[PDB]
């Protein structure tokens, strides 16, 4: 199928950038003094 | 620690940690197997390498 | 009851900077070959 | 005679070295 | 040129025009940078080998040194004990000042000679030329590896700046 | 806390979680295999095993499935080109699905083992400390390994209970999966003899069973237990990594040189077949035999199978690629369509001339034609002003025998020269360069990629062996050296590192 | 049949065994003479 | 012929040895220009 | 009462001028034979029958031009054992066939294994961590990939490096012309580690020598150090301040500094080895496809990348007939690529 | 797209130099 | 445990031994070349043994297993 | 220039994945009870 060639990178970053934002915030919350 | 049915069955297989035969035990026999292994590897290498050429052993796609 | 084998993990600031330098410089080196 | 590891080491290198240097010296006088 | 492939262009044309591989100052350069790298790895491994135990298993050993502490952080006697036995006793430094001087001097001198190689090939005093140096009883040329180098250099020579030369000799 | 490069050390003293990590690794590998196969099946064109076989298409797992007897698709085709087959469940798709399901079960098993790490099995009855009896584990695992090796050789490869393995003629024309009998004489050690693979597995399997029984029943000598630190699991990591880099070098080697386990219809021809003109010789043999039986030239060449001609072409040589030229071979020269036929070059005198072929080393190569005695008769000049051997001066023509162009003769010098440029690559093919937007630049086959990855990983695994061996043997000083100046200095001890001297 | 290269192989093996056998006999003999008191 | 060190001063050994080196290496250089390897 | 193995062990590990060890049993003979094989072949042995080359002092070569050359391409990857089927026990014929090449490669490989075992054995005895041995993995990776893996992927040992100064220079130029090896990012990482390592070597030795504490009255400052002193002989604090202000960053941790000195050149050599493993298969970084598509369509488009391939093409055409004599190349004058005039 | 990618990476590296120098972990004598 | 090289090499005993063995080995190596034996042990051509008088093609080995005979044959072709 | 259409996604992920791994680790080190 003749898809937009930027579809892949747009989709990849759309997932990765905010997912990683959340993961960074979750992990440093867990590592805070129990 | 948690016992289980399968764990109980397997117990004997994990019960002799640290146990040894005295001194050198079977080391000498092991040495001989190692030497024979070294010689076997040398033979298969030299056959592949065509350093050892044997009757009825044509090391080729073709016979 | 908790696993006593657990340990905290660390990456100090200098190691972050060293690491990001490694990654960015490797990307700067390899990107040409990726685009080809 | 009593030989040492050091003495053996020294002579495995030194002895051929001199022999080779004599060989190479002689080669400087070969003409085609 | 100020560029990665342009640097390689420079190097290849320089070989064609100066046989720099066969020049002893470039050879000293190589000894300086290979030697620099060998002694870098050497010194690093020797000091790392002999760090004094100051940390637990779950910590980086680097935490056993505090910036500005007075005491040495490794045992140079132990380092020397290892290296002196690796080669023989007197091949090893136990004066850290002599050691660090050598680490400075070896790559620095080598690289001075590399610079002077380029700076003297600049005035066309070029690498050693043993092209057809070996001749048989009749007069036949017996090639050596120098002559094979010379065939590679010719290829670079005849191709470079393919539209720039109108006359038979490349004189600069 | 732990630096990033040590995070996994938390498993060293935790047998249940180590198992969970191993299960997760195993789930990942099996998921990879299932995923890879499904992707290959989504991209593979099964319609031409002659000029568009798997190894032209960048297939990496498909040949491993074919090597052991999975040759069929549920959709009805086989890799040998058959229609109407029923492969049963064990088609390429069934194998993929089975690996995906395995992956999931392993993943669930990993979770269970992670949570229920504190099993009474993992503790020493006497000390209550986590303990694994590694010497006996080694016997158990070796014995299981022996059984499976034996069974694989005696049942699967023989066809006795299983499908056999891939075998072919010496020119890779008629490959298929067949039952293979063990070879018990010295030809069993010939890498190109598939019966030796069968006898290996039977014999090495029986030996693994016997040694595993030994290793189950007999304790290590105190001397070896101490020297090899057999209470330290990292000793096993060290020697297992060594065994694996040995195996990895071996498989890179037999992939590159060829063996009965690296058949050319699955992985492509080897570079040495081009080097030795192996296919050209057999082609010329056949053609000569046809001419001697009375064939015309047209008939002799027309009797050459297209598949045999295609092996005698450099775009199929695995030593003609590039590290960043990615994907299938078809992406470079194109999807091969048809043999054009054998080109015969002749000069104005009618003498037959031969194009000097490109050696694998050369990205480009001049066009030079010599008579049968190696004397140069024509070429394509670079400088023209002093040309003596031009196609135009020498009246060079080309005629084709066999293939698409059978019976045609070209005399227009640009055309004759274009075919001569193709002839440096061996036999001449028509390609579809449009379907994949092919760029004309050669790529390696799965033979090349496999060898590369395995030689590289084997070398890197040498570092891992050295590193873990050292950590095993110097565990006591891993955090640094003792905070006796007479043990490092000279003169004091007679024997190094011994205070009793 | 014992081909020329199999005889060659045996010559190579014997040679290596001799080199190793001599090396170890000599080293064992020397170490037994020249001993570390403790 | 005693085994005692110091009887032939180290400085003389080193001078003579070094002169020996200069000579042998100088002969090698002379050979670069005569006979084999001379290009003539 | 003590067993023979323990008695041999004692004797192997005695503190003597030249430490021996169990490792010595492998190292000494193999290292001696490798070095002695090289000296012997470069002094006395020709390359006429393998290469059509003179390669010994005896034939008139000098230190730069002598080599022990690889065997003929027709030998393939034969071990070329003295007692093997090629030489068949004949020492003279063995030399003429190139048997000293595999002699030296294989003894050199087993000798490198012995040297690294020695590094381990000594470290264990003296009680230091075995980083020096770990660092030596890099020379080993370079030797194995270049002298063994590389020719094993090619047609034969003929294409391995020959052991000699000029022969090695020829190997460099072959890799430029045929492999475009300078374009390879694995080579480039190797370059970075070797030049980076020489950088660290120089800068560290110079920094120590210029931040020394005054620990004596001498103008020559070497005497004012004692191996046993507890105190650092130079100021880490002043050195850190100097480099922070000159270069923007500085080491503050001495242990990290020394580990990094190991890491840099060791990692570089390992990355170069990887690239050579690719070249064994001709898996080169030879080309950039986008460059070639543009240049083919657009005869005014030129970069330093296309300029270098023209040099490579020269190298291959001009060197190949003498460098690969088994090919029997005859390239008529008219087919040789050449620019104008030259 | 390639030019953007190369310039982006380069720009990030320069940004890193700035943080590594001006926002380094400050060296402190344990005192 | 053993004497420093600097003691050994500054002693008369050392020089008495080595004033004879050094020249002896040097002269043995000289003669090894001057009598031509070096050529025959190693199989290195003399200046007059690279080519037979008229030919100009090199005696390259082309057959792995009778390379030994090929060399023997090339050597007979020099009259 | 006719570059490989996957070169952009490859470079982006090559940069992003390991960089994010280091950022996660650094920030959760900073948030640990100091
Ligand atoms: C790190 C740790 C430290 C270790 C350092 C210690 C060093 C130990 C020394 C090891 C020495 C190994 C020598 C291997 C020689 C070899 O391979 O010699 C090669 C031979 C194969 O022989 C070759 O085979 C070729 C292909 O032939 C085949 O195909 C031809 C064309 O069709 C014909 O049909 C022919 O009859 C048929 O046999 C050509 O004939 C060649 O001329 C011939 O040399 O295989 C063989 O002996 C064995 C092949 C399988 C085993 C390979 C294991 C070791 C090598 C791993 C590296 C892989 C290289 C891949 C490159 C990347
Ligand atoms: C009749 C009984 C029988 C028969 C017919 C066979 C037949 C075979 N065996 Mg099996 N074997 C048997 C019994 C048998 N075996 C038994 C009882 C055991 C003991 C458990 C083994 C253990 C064994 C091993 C360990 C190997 C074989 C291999 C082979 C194959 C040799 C052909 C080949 O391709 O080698 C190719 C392999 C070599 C020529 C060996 C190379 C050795 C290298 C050079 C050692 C040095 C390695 C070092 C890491 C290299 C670093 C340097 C390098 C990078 C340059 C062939 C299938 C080999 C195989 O699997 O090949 C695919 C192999 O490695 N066998
Ligand atoms: C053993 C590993 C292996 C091998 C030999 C192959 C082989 C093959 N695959 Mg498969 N593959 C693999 C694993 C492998 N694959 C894995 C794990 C995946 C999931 C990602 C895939 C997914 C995959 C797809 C989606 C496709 C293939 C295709 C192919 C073919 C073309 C390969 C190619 O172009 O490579 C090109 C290789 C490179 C450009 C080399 C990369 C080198 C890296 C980037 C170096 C990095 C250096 C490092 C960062 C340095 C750090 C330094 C530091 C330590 C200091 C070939 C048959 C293609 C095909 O034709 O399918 C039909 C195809 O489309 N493969
Ligand atoms: C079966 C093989 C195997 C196993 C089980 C281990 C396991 C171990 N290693 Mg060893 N090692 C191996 C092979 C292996 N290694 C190899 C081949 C090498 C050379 C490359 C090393 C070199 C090595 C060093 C130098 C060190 C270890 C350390 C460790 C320990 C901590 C690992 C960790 O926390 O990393 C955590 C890793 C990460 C968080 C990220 C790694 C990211 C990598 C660099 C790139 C991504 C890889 C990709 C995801 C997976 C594809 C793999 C496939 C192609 C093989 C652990 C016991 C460490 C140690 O001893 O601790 C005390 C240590 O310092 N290893
Ligand atoms: C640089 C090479 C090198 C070095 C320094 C080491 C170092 C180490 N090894 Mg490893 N190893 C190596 C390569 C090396 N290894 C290779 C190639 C293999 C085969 C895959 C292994 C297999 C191995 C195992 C299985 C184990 C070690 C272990 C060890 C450790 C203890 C010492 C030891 O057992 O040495 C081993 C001795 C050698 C490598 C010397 C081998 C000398 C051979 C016998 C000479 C053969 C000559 C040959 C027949 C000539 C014919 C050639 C032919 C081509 C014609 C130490 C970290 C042990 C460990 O980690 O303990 C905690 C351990 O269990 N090694
Ligand atoms: C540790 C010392 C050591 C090692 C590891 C090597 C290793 C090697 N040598 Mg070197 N060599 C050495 C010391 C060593 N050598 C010394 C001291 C000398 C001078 C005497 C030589 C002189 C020499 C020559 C002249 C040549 C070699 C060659 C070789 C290679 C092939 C060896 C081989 O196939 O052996 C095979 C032998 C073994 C593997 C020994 C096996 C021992 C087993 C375990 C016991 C079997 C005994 C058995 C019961 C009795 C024999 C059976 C009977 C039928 C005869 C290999 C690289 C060859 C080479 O480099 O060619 C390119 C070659 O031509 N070596
Ligand atoms: C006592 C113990 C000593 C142990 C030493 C054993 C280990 C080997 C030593 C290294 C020897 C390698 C150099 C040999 C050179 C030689 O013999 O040339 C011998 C050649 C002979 O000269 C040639 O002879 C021919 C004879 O037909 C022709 O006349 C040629 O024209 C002529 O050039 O001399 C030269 O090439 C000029 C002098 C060259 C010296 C340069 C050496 C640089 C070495 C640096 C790298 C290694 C460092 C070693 C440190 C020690
Ligand atoms: C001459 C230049 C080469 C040696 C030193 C210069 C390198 C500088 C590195 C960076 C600073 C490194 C640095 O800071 O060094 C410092 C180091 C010691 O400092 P000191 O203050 O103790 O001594 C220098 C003066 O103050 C004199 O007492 O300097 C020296 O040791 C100089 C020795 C000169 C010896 C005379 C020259 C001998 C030449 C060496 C052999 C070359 C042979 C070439 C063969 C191919
Ligand atoms: C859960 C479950 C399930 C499901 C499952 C599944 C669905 C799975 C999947 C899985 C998968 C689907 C997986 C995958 C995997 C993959 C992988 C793991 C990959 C990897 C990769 C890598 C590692 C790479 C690397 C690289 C690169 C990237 C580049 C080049 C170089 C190299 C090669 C290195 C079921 C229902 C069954 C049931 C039970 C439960
Ligand atoms: C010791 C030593 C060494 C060695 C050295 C040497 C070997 C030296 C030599 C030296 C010498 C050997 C010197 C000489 C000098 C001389 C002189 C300085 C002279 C002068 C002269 C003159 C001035 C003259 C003049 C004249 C004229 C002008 C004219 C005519 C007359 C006459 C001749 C008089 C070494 C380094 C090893 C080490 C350390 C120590
Ligand atoms: C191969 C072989 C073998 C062995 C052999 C050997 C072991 C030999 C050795 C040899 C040797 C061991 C030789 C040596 C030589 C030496 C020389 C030839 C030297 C020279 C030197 C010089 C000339 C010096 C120079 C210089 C320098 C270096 C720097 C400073 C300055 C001067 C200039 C002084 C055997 C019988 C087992 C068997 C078969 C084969
Ligand atoms: C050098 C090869 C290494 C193999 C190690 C074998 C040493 S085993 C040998 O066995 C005897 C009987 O059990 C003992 O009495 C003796 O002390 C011991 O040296
Ligand atoms: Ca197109
Ligand atoms: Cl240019
Ligand atoms: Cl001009
Ligand atoms: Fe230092
Ligand atoms: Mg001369």
């Amino acid at each position: 199928m003749e898809v937009n060639q930027l579809g892949l990178i747009a989709t990849a970053l759309f997932v990765l950038v905010p997912s990683v934002f959340l993961i960074i915030l979750y992990v440093q919350t867990e590592s805070q003094q129990k | 620690a948690r016992r289980t049915w399968l764990g109980d069955i397997l117990r004997p297989l994990n019960s002799e940690y640290g146990k040894v035969a005295p001194g050198w035990g079977t080391t000498p026999l092991m040495a001989v197997f190692m030497g024979l292994f070294l010689v076997f590897l040398l033979i298969i290498l030299e056959i592949y390498n065509s350093t050892l050429i044997l009757d009825g052993v044509n090391v080729s796609w073709k016979a | 009851e908790p696993n006593p084998n657990r340990q905290p993990v660390e990456l100090n600031r200098t190691s972050l900077y060293l690491g990001l330098l490694l990654i960015l410089v490797l990307a700067l080196l390899f990107s040409s070959y990726f685009f080809n | 005679p009593i030989f040492t590891v050091r003495w053996v080491a020294v002579h495995t290198l030194a002895v051929p070295t001199i022999f080779f240097l004599g060989a190479i010296a002689a080669m400087q006088f070969i003409q085609r | 040129p100020l560029g990665i492939s342009g640097t390689f262009n420079f190097m290849i044309v320089f070989q064609a025009e100066h046989n720099i591989l066969m020049h002893p100052f470039h050879q000293l350069g190589v000894a300086g940078v290979f030697g620099g790298a060998l002694f870098c790895a050497m010194h690093g491994s020797l000091v790392t080998s002999s760090l004094i135990r100051e940390t637990t298993e779950t910590e980086s050993a680097n935490y056993g040194y505090k910036f500005g502490q007075e005491e040495e952080t490794y045992n140079i006697v132990a380092a020397h004990g290892y290296f002196g036995r690796l080669i023989f006793q007197y091949a090893s430094f136990n004066n850290s000042r002599s050691l660090h001087f050598f680490l400075a001097a070896w790559p620095v001198v080598g690289v001075w000679f590399a610079a002077l190689g380029i700076s003297t090939m600049a005035f066309n005093l070029n690498g050693f030329n043993f092209n057809h140096s070996v001749i048989d009883a009749k007069g036949n040329v017996i090639n050596t590896w120098a002559d094979i180098i010379n065939r590679a250099n010719l290829g670079m020579e005849v191709m470079h700046e393919r539209n720039a030369h109108n006359f038979p000799l490349d004189l600069a | 806390g732990l630096p990033w490069y040590r995070v996994h050390t938390v498993l060293i003293n935790d047998p249940g979680r180590l198992i969970a990590a191993h299960l997760m690794h195993t789930a990942l590998v099996a998921g990879w295999a299932g995923s890879m196969a499904l992707y290959e099946l989504a991209t593979f064109d099964p319609s031409d095993p002659v000029l568009n076989p798997m190894w032209r298409q960048g297939m990496f797992v498909l040949p491993f499935m074919a090597r052991l007897g999975v040759t069929g698709s549920w959709s009805g085709w086989s890799i040998t080109g058959e229609t109407g087959i029923d492969p049963g469940f064990w088609s390429f798709e069934g194998v993929a699905l089975a690996h995906i399901v395995l992956s999931g079960l392993l993943f669930l098993a990993a979770c269970w083992h992670w949570v229920y790490w504190d099993l009474e099995l993992f503790r020493d009855p006497r000390t209550g400390e986590p303990a694994l009896d590694l010497p006996k584990m080694f016997g158990i695992h070796l014995f299981l390994a022996g059984l499976l090796c034996f069974g694989f050789g005696a049942f699967h490869l023989t066809g006795l209970f299983g499908p056999g393995m891939w075998v072919s003629d010496p020119y890779g024309l008629t490959g298929s999966v067949q039952p293979v009998a063990p070879e018990w004489g010295p030809d069993g050690f010939n890498p190109y003899n598939p019966g030796g693979v069968v006898a290996h597995h039977i014999a090495a399997g029986i030996v693994g069973i016997i040694a595993g029984l030994f290793h189950i029943l007999v304790r290590p000598p105190q001397r070896l237990y101490k020297a090899l630190r057999m209470g330290n699991i990292e000793t096993v990591l060290s020697s297992s990594i060594a065994a694996v880099f040995f195996a990895a070098f071996v498989v890179a080697g037999t992939m590159w040189y060829g063996s009965a386990t690296t058949p050319i219809e699955l992985f492509g021809p080897t570079r040495y077949q081009w080097d030795s003109s192996y296919f050209q010789q057999e082609i010329n043999r056949r053609v000569q035999a046809s001419l001697a039986s009375g064939a015309t030239l047209e008939e002799a060449w027309s009797a050459i199978p297209e598949k045999l001609a295609f092996y005698d072409y450099i775009g199929n040589n695995p030593a003609k690629g590039g590290l960043f030229r990615t994907g299938p071979m078809n992406k470079g020269d194109g999807i091969a369509q048809a043999w054009k036929g054998h080109a015969v070059f002749r000069n104005k005198e009618g003498e037959e001339l031969f194009v000097r072929r490109m050696p694998a080393f050369f990205e480009s190569f001049p066009v030079i034609l010599t008579d049968k005695n190696g004397v140069v008769k024509a070429d394509i000049p670079f400088r023209r002003a002093e040309s003596k051997y031009s196609f135009e001066q020498q009246g060079v023509t080309v005629s084709f025998y066999g293939g698409e162009l059978n019976g045609q003769t070209f005399t227009d010098p640009p055309t004759v020269k274009s075919y001569a440029r193709k002839a440096i690559f061996g036999e001449i093919f028509e390609f579809d360069t449009e379907t994949l937007n092919s760029d004309g630049i050669f790529r390696t086959s799965p033979r090349g990629w496999f060898t590369f990855a395995h030689a590289v990983f084997a070398l890197l695994f040498f570092f891992g062996h050295i590193w873990h061996g050292a950590r095993t043997l110097f565990r006591d000083v891993f955090s640094g050296i003792d905070p006796s100046p007479e043990q490092v200095e000279w003169g004091f001890y007679q024997k190094v590192g011994d205070v009793t001297t | 049949t014992i081909t020329p290269s199999l005889k060659g192989f045996f010559i190579g093996l014997l040679s290596g065994a001799v080199v190793l056998g001599l090396t170890f006999a000599v080293l064992i003999a020397i170490s037994q003479i020249d001993k570390v008191q403790r | 012929m005693m085994s005692e060190g110091g009887r032939i001063p180290l400085w003389i050994v080193a001078t003579v040895a070094g002169m020996g080196v200069i000579v042998i290496v100088g002969l090698f250089f002379y050979g670069a220009y005569a006979g084999l390897g001379s290009s003539l | 009462e003590r067993g023979w193995f323990d008695i041999l062990d004692d004797w192997l590990k005695r503190d003597r001028f030249v430490f021996v060890g169990w490792s010595g049993i492998l190292l000494f003979p193999c290292a001696y034979l490798a070095l002695g094989g090289w000296l012997t072949g470069t002094t006395f042995v020709t390359s006429w029958y393998t290469h059509g080359l003179a390669s010994s002092y005896l034939e008139g070569c000098n230190f730069l031009t002598v080599a022990v050359s690889t065997p003929a391409n027709s030998m393939g990857h034969s071990l070329l054992l003295l007692w093997g089927p090629e030489a068949q026990g004949d020492f003279t014929r063995w030399c003429q066939l190139g048997g000293l090449w595999t002699f030296i490669a294989l003894h050199g490989a087993f000798g490198l294994i012995g040297f690294m075992l020695r590094q381990f054995e000594i470290a264990r005895l003296v009680g230091v961590r075995p980083y020096n041995a770990i660092a030596f993995s890099a020379p080993i990776a370079v030797f194995v990939s270049v002298f063994l893996i590389y020719p094993l992927g090619q047609s034969s040992w003929f294409f391995a490096p020959s052991f000699g100064v000029a022969a090695i220079f020829r190997f460099l130029l072959f890799f430029q012309g045929f492999h475009n090896w300078t374009l390879n990012p694995f080579h480039m990482m190797g370059v970075a580690g070797v030049l980076g390592g020489a950088l660290l070597c120089a800068i560290h030795g110079a920094t120590v020598e210029n931040t020394l504490f005054q620990d004596g009255e001498g103008a020559s400052t070497f005497r004012a150090f004692n191996p046993t002193q507890a105190e650092e002989t130079y100021s880490m604090v002043t050195a850190n301040r100097f480099w922070s202000q000159i270069f923007g960053i500085a080491f503050s941790n001495k242990r990290w500094l020394h580990f990094f000195m190991l890491f840099v050149p060791v990692t570089g050599l390992w990355m170069s080895a990887i690239g050579v493993v690719g070249l064994a298969l001709n898996l080169r970084s030879y080309d950039f496809i986008s460059q070639e598509i543009r240049a083919a369509e657009d005869p005014e488009f030129e970069t330093f990348y296309t300029k270098n391939l023209l040099l490579n093409e020269g190298i291959r055409a001009w060197m190949a007939p003498q460098d690969q004599p088994h090919e029997n190349f005859v390239f008529p004058e008219e087919v040789l690529p050449r620019g104008n005039a030259l | 797209m390639e030019t953007i990618t190369y310039v982006f990476i380069f720009a990030c590296i320069i940004a890193l130099f700035f943080f590594a120098i001006f926002f380094r972990e400050p060296p402190r004598i344990t005192k | 445990g053993e004497r420093p090289f600097s003691d050994i090499i500054t002693s008369v005993r050392y020089w008495v031994i080595h004033s004879i063995t050094i020249p002896a080995l040097f002269i043995a190596g000289w003669l090894f070349v001057s009598t031509g034996l070096a050529y025959d042990v190693f199989g290195t051509p003399r200046p007059d043994s690279y080519y037979a008088q008229e030919q100009r093609s090199i005696p390259l080995v082309t057959d792995r297993f009778e390379a030994k005979q090929q060399v023997e044959t090339f050597l007979e072709q020099l009259k």
